[PDB]
């Protein structure tokens, strides 16, 4: 029942999921060079004169701001989360959202590129590599993570529980009631363990594999925040959205 | 307060 409630909250609150992404990825407009990036912008984000890399940077920020709002509503729907001290809810979301974001982005990624703009575009991995430093260094580690993550062949029922476990993490810095959160996480992880054994009877190590992926995600996010800081202090026109500034502020 | 706090409050 806890598993079902978490899965239903995931289906309700996230506009994109692995089934919807797989349906599309089998017709999105392909962004693979400067010309098609410009055409996609005219069609899909008509509002925006700046460098191509900074324009993509601002589209990326806007995407992340939307996903944080989806994750906040998802978290509120996790049984017990709303019983926590509000300050601890903030702390859980602050440290959890980007691990959740990069885990879920894997659902829209393949070896050649990734869905963007609510499924209406597909940006190639090579085009992103072709951008000027430091922007060409941002997505490649995320593609590397996603290739291995997708090899586990999780479905949306698995991922919903994985994301809940990421959010409900008792060892975030600055938590007031560490004990309540640890207890809440123990129940989620218990339901995830049982779910993996029923849904993936062929992979007896899937649960410890996924525990390792949450540690990999923590390190991926730490390194990503270092790129955020390199951009914020060197890039002339790369203004941070205030919500994302709040999230990155004093996080590692 | 904070933008996250606002988000958590409906
Ligand atoms: C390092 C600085 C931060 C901004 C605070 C950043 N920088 N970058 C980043 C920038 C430029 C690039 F070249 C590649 C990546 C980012 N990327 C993503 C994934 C967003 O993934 C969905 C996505 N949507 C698009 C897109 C493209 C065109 C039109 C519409 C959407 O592209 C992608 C990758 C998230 C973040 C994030 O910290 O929040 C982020």
């Amino acid at each position: 029942s806890l598993a079902k409630r978490i899965y239903e909250a995931y289906l309700k609150n996230f506009n994109m999921n692995k089934v919807k992404a797989r349906v599309i990825l089998s017709p999105p407009f392909v962004i693979h060079d400067m010309e098609t990036l410009c055409m996609a912008e005219k069609t899909l984000v008509a509002k925006l004169n700046k460098e191509a890399e900074v324009r993509i940077f601002h589209c990326c920020q806007c995407t992340s701001v939307e996903t944080v709002t989806e994750l906040t509503e998802f978290a509120k729907a996790i049984p017990g989360f709303a019983n926590l001290d509000l300050n601890d809810q903030v702390t859980l979301l602050k440290y959890g959202v980007y691990e959740a974001i990069f885990a879920m982005l894997s659902s829209v990624m393949n070896k050649d590129g990734m869905l963007v703009a609510y499924g209406n575009g597909f940006i190639t991995r090579e085009f992103l590599k072709s951008l000027r430093k430091p922007f060409c260094d941002i997505m490649e580690p995320k593609f590397d993570f996603a290739m291995k993550f997708n090899a586990l062949e999780l479905d949306d029922s698995d991922i919903s529980l994985f994301v809940a476990a990421i959010i409900c993490c008792g060892d975030r810095p600055g938590l007031l009631n560490v004990g309540h959160i640890e207890k809440m996480q123990e129940g989620i992880v218990h339901v995830l363990r049982l779910h993996l054994q029923s849904n993936h009877p062929d992979d007896i190590f899937l649960f410890p594999k996924l525990l390792q992926k949450m540690a990999d995600l923590r390190q991926l996010v730490t390194e990503h925040a270092q790129l955020v800081q390199i951009i914020k202090k060197t890039e002339s026109d790369a203004a941070l959205h205030p919500l994302l500034q709040e999230i990155y502020r004093d996080m590692y | 307060p904070s933008l996250l706090k606002k988000l958590l409050l409906a």
